[PDB]
RNA sequence: AUCAUUUUAAAAAAGCGUAAAAGCUUAAUAUUAGAUAAAUUAAUGUUAAAAAUUAAUUGAUACUUAAAUAAUCAUAGAUGAA
């Protein structure tokens, strides 16, 4: 007698032609290599922050001896940073009995992990170290983008020679220090970082065969048709999902409360592009062999250099003129 | 500057309480201390900042280093060959339908509770 | 506006059981009214008169 | 205009009250552009010191006010807020109009 | 395209766009209105 | 506030799940080959229709990636059992090409040879001037279907040459 | 001022909505309230909009039926597809993406027939 | 015995703002409104005028 | 010169366009959906009424007046970062 939303009215929802029912005979990856899906926007999006994890940085050991270890790992701390300590533990100036005049220091430096290194901010692809040669024109730039991948440790070695003091006492000391790529020293009765290669698996989040079936809900669902992968959870449909938001109870409602609070969000997402990591991509292979797309054979030399007269069509061999069809199948 | 430090304090405010202190001594002696007679420069030490009113405390970056072993992040030994470098966990969850059953076990059992 | 209804929401809520006590009401009611003015320039319809009947609706019985 | 032709001509006599009212208005202001409207307006505000300067005032939106006596009087000079002083001259009677201040 | 340091816009069509820190403008119908700022 | 909209085509059929806690809530993505699964946060409030398959989403957090997060989830999902689709011309005097197996032979006024080899397309000619590709990402398409119009594209003064089938196309007086 | 000279071209990427129908059919409840005004703008883009690209038998309609669930509005389209939408619930918007899941799609079905279902460049310039 | 001593990396904790949303009760949801204006006091209101600025503008 | 009518609204037009015509867009505007309009100060003690309340602020949105702060760019010389 007065307007109540029906219960069970939808009609036949019409069923298209499948590939396979239009195009049989051809090549099946088509339909099958789906379309590309970023992962770097989900965990910004659906609001995935990783634990904070705080692993070692450095380390000081004592032997019976004089001698004293100082231990480094480049891939938790910055540079800089690294490097500053360095010259005030190279010399002895945490040492109360510093004599600058020595000829003698009982302290020694072992770096490791120095393929990856952590620079803050955009500076690993902008910033260079200059030099010159002795001839006329000279004056060789580099980038750390070379140092960082090729040879990254003149560069640890080289801000340590630029911290310390003038003077010829240096060389002694510089004869003192060592530095690894992986992620061990080869001294032994010394101990070693353990690396982290662990990833946090999200996936308590967007699962259910993670979590246990009585613990859930199901609110909603499509079909009479019910998926056999789910059995044991309840269903208490909501009357509400479907409801928009305006026939709801509460309504998000713009207002000067939330406008201001807006603001503030809007903020720190541009506050967020400043702490975002940069990282140097690696050079390229561009074999047609390998991808996925298409390519060009344009001129000869590519055919030897990677093999493709297969794939080139022989040209003893009849043509394709036109392929119309007339009716679509169902 | 560096003998106190291991005592969690700086330089400057080990002084500023000497003065506040009844105690005249030079930086010249605590130098000497410090190498020569280190015990004495704790004693020393301990009643500067308690006639102060000061209290010591660590740098919060430090850890007990039994306590670092302890949690693993450091070992004495060799480390070993590193294994192949896991495919990144996705945040999104996919598969074919016809493994399903072999692909909830795996979530389920492993991480049941 | 806002106060006047948790007066009246409040007198919904305690029973009169004397006739000495709804004359005590309406002759203060009376005077006592929330001009149209005041209120705003966009409001439920007649909204002024929904306000007086909680009370002679909860009134009519005694009197 | 916002109704049609065909049904104006048969309430073409309504616009009597259009005609009869501006009457009313027109003749009203044209008789009352003399005299001043009987009603008090107040201005609280504060002392002036010698510590509250122009460019501190004016980061805390306030300014400087100025009185200039008459006879046998004293100057007097004061502070307030911008707002204030706008909506003083967002009144009609604003080149003759009497504005207090209340200082205390 | 010709470097304005002072960008201008002459049709209601030019409109701004900002590759990091580089800056310009373009229209859609006259490719001469576009510019850059150096 | 705009409020984003997630299609979902007719083939699919799907659920949405809650905790007892309803502090988690997901929703799945389930066909006849495939499932898929990908949950929202609690500042994200939903609304859904089957009479449209489409649902309708609020965020409290005013990201402005969702609306990238769109195009990937419906294409994405449109990406099973459906192709994409585009059609190159072309217009000229000593012009033509030859088709033979998703392999296209091109001649078109240079010394050079200009196959095209398509991997994992399809590719089918209705005539002379027309031929269609097909696949089922997007993204490759195009790659795929630009390297053809890079050959030859529009003069700006005449439309001779090849171009796609929809696109802005600009012209230019000449030789009045 | 001055004559523009390099022509922009914009006919081929026209893509009207209701141009791959044959017919149409409104359906309403005078108890609807939010089904009802979605409909009637409806059946005004179906026939106050444009002939050109619409198809030349298209001829939409409206009735009351007080018998129905919910106010709907029922398509054809040419290659045979067939639907209905209730209006008691969904928006204006959430319509139109369901007519380009179709548009889109015949599109594929008759260019592999050889038709030309497009447009002149020269029909809209910006 | 103080030099077997550790020290750790470096922990970025950036905040998410404080001031959260507020949500409200939806009363106007099956009401209809309307405006409760009278056009003849505000047309007999004399406001003020920019008699100033429009003698400037005529020329 | 700036009138007048039909319209729910539409300038003897604020502009592009034409050999002159035609044709295109804004101002003004409608249908539908979504959607901002929230907080207050001062007065005649109580009797008019199928009825009607003044002076005034702050704030959300759009138009409008506009200024200020912060960062970026605004070409560089001659043995080699300089
Ligand atoms: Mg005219
Ligand atoms: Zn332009």
């Amino acid at each position: 007698s007065v307007w109540k939303n029906p219960t069970n009215y939808l009609p036949e929802k019409a069923k298209f032609p499948s590939p396979k029912e239009l195009f049989p005979k051809d090549n099946e990856n088509s339909w099958k290599t789906l379309n590309d899906l970023t992962p770097s926007l989900f965990k910004d999006v659906q609001g995935f922050k990783e634990k904070q994890v705080q692993r070692a940085a450095y380390m000081q050991i004592a032997k019976p001896n004089g001698q004293m270890y100082h231990i480094f790992d480049a891939s938790k701390m910055p540079l800089g940073r690294m490097c500053q300590k360095i010259a005030f533990f190279l010399q002895g100036k945490h040492r109360p009995t510093f004599k600058n005049c020595d000829q003698v220091t009982y302290d020694n430096i072992i770096v490791v992990n120095a393929a990856n290194i952590m620079l803050t901010g955009k500076k690993a692809l902008l910033k260079t170290v200059k030099y010159h040669t002795g001839f006329v024109g000279g004056l060789k730039e580099k980038s750390y983008k070379f140092f960082l991948t090729e040879k990254p440790e003149q560069l640890v070695f080289y801000c340590i020679s630029k911290m310390l003091p003038k003077n010829l006492k240096r060389r002694d000391l510089l004869k003192k220090v060592e530095i690894y790529r992986d992620f061990q020293h080869e001294k032994q009765g010394l101990p070693n970082f353990v690396p982290y290669t662990e990833k946090e698996t999200f996936d308590q989040y967007f699962n259910p065969f993670v979590h246990n079936f009585e613990d859930l809900v199901i609110k909603f669902q499509s079909s009479k048709e019910t998926p056999k992968e789910l059995e044991g959870i309840k269903k208490e449909i909501d009357p509400e999902i479907t409801l928009p938001f305006n026939q709801r109870s509460k309504i998000f409602k713009l207002n000067a409360h939330n406008r201001r609070v807006m603001k503030q969000w809007k903020m720190y997402y541009r506050r967020l592009r400043r702490y975002k990591v940069h990282k140097i991509k690696a050079p390229k292979n561009r074999d047609p062999n390998l991808s996925n797309k298409s390519f060009m054979i344009t001129s000869d030399r590519q055919i030897k250099d990677f093999n493709l007269h297969n794939r080139i069509v022989p040209e003893e061999v009849p043509e394709d003129d036109d392929e119309i069809m007339r009716t679509i199948p169902r | 500057n560096a003998a106190v430090r291991e005592h969690n304090t700086p330089y400057n405010r080990f002084i500023w309480a000497l003065n506040q202190s009844n105690i005249i001594l030079d930086r010249k002696i605590l130098s000497n201390l410090a190498i020569n007679e280190p015990f004495s420069f704790k004693a020393v030490l301990d009643e500067v900042r308690i006639q102060a009113q000061l209290q010591s405390k660590p740098h919060p970056r430090i850890i007990n280093p039994i306590e670092a072993y302890a949690k693993k992040l450091i070992i004495d030994g060799a480390l070993k060959p590193v294994q192949t470098q896991v495919e990144e966990p996705l945040p999104y969850l996919f598969g074919k339908r016809q493994n399903v059953e072999e692909i909830k076990k795996k979530y389920q059992a492993q991480v049941h509770n | 506006l806002k106060y006047y209804n948790l007066i009246l929401d409040e007198i919904c809520r305690r029973p009169i059981k004397t006739l000495q006590e709804a004359i005590a009401l309406l002759f203060v009611f009376s005077h006592s009214l929330f001009p149209n003015y005041k209120r705003k320039e966009i409001r439920e319809k007649d909204q002024d008169l929904k306000e007086k009947h909680k009370i002679v609706d909860h009134l009519a019985d005694a009197l | 205009t916002i109704v049609g032709s065909q049904f104006d001509a048969q309430t073409e006599h309504v616009n009597k009250l259009a005609l009869d009212l501006a009457n009313k208005k027109y003749r009203k202001m044209a008789l009352d552009q003399a005299v001043l409207r009987k009603e008090k307006v107040v201005v609280p505000a504060e002392f002036r010191t010698e510590k509250d300067s122009l460019i501190s005032l004016k980061k805390e939106l306030r300014s400087p006010v100025y009185i200039k006596g008459h006879t046998g009087i004293p100057d007097v000079d004061l502070i307030a807020d911008n707002r204030q002083v706008f909506s003083i001259r967002r009144r009609l009677q604003f080149q003759n109009q009497s504005f207090y201040f209340k200082v205390g | 395209m010709k470097i304005k340091s002072a960008l201008k816009k002459y049709c209601q069509h030019c409109y701004i766009v900002k590759r990091g820190k580089k800056v310009m403008i373009k229209c859609k119908i006259d490719p001469r209105h576009k510019q850059r700022q150096g | 506030m705009k409020r984003n909209i997630l299609f979902i085509p007719f083939n699919i059929s799907y659920s949405y799940i809650e905790k007892n806690n309803n502090t988690v809530k997901f929703l799945y993505l389930y066909n006849n080959d495939y499932f898929f699964s990908i949950n929202f946060n609690e500042k994200q409030s939903i609304v859904i229709n089957e009479d449209t398959n489409t649902i309708v989403v609020e965020t409290r957090n005013f990201n402005n990636k969702i609306n990238l997060f769109n195009n990937e989830f419906n294409k994405f999902i449109y990406s099973w059992d459906n192709f994409f689709f585009n059609k190159i011309k072309f217009t000229g005097k000593g012009f033509k090409w030859k088709k033979k197996e998703t392999n296209l032979f091109l001649f078109f006024n240079r010394a050079h040879k200009c196959f095209f080899i398509g991997n994992n397309i399809i590719l089918k000619r209705l005539s002379k001037s027309k031929v269609i590709l097909l696949k089922n990402n997007y993204n490759h398409l195009i790659h795929d279907s630009i390297l053809v119009r890079t050959i030859r594209s529009n003069n700006i003064f005449t439309k001779r040459g090849l171009r796609f089938s929809r696109q802005i196309i600009l012209k230019k007086k000449g030789k009045t | 001022g001055k004559k523009r000279r390099v022509q922009v071209f914009t006919g081929s990427m026209l893509q009207p909505l209701y141009r791959y129908l044959l017919s149409a059919k409104i359906g309403v409840n005078p108890l609807d309230l939010h089904g009802q005004n979605i409909a009637k703008q409806i059946f005004l883009k179906c026939k106050q909009a444009r002939p050109k690209y619409l198809q030349n038998d298209f001829n939409a309609t409206l009735v009351q039926d007080n018998e129905a669930p919910a106010s709907y509005f029922h398509a054809k389209f040419v290659n045979g597809y067939e639907q209905k939408w209730y209006l008691h619930k969904s928006t204006e918007e959430e319509i139109n993406r369901n007519l380009k899941y179709f548009n889109y799609q015949i599109e594929m079905e008759r260019n592999l027939q050889g038709h030309d279902d497009e447009y002149e460049d020269e029909e809209t310039q910006l | 015995s103080t030099y077997p001593k550790v020290e750790l990396q470096m922990v970025r904790e950036i905040k998410e703002p404080q001031e959260e949303i507020q949500l409200v009760d939806n009363v106007n949801k099956n009401v209809e409104l309307v405006n409760y204006k009278d056009f003849v006091h505000a047309f007999l209101k004399d406001k003020k005028i920019n008699e100033e600025f429009n003698s400037q503008i005529v020329q």
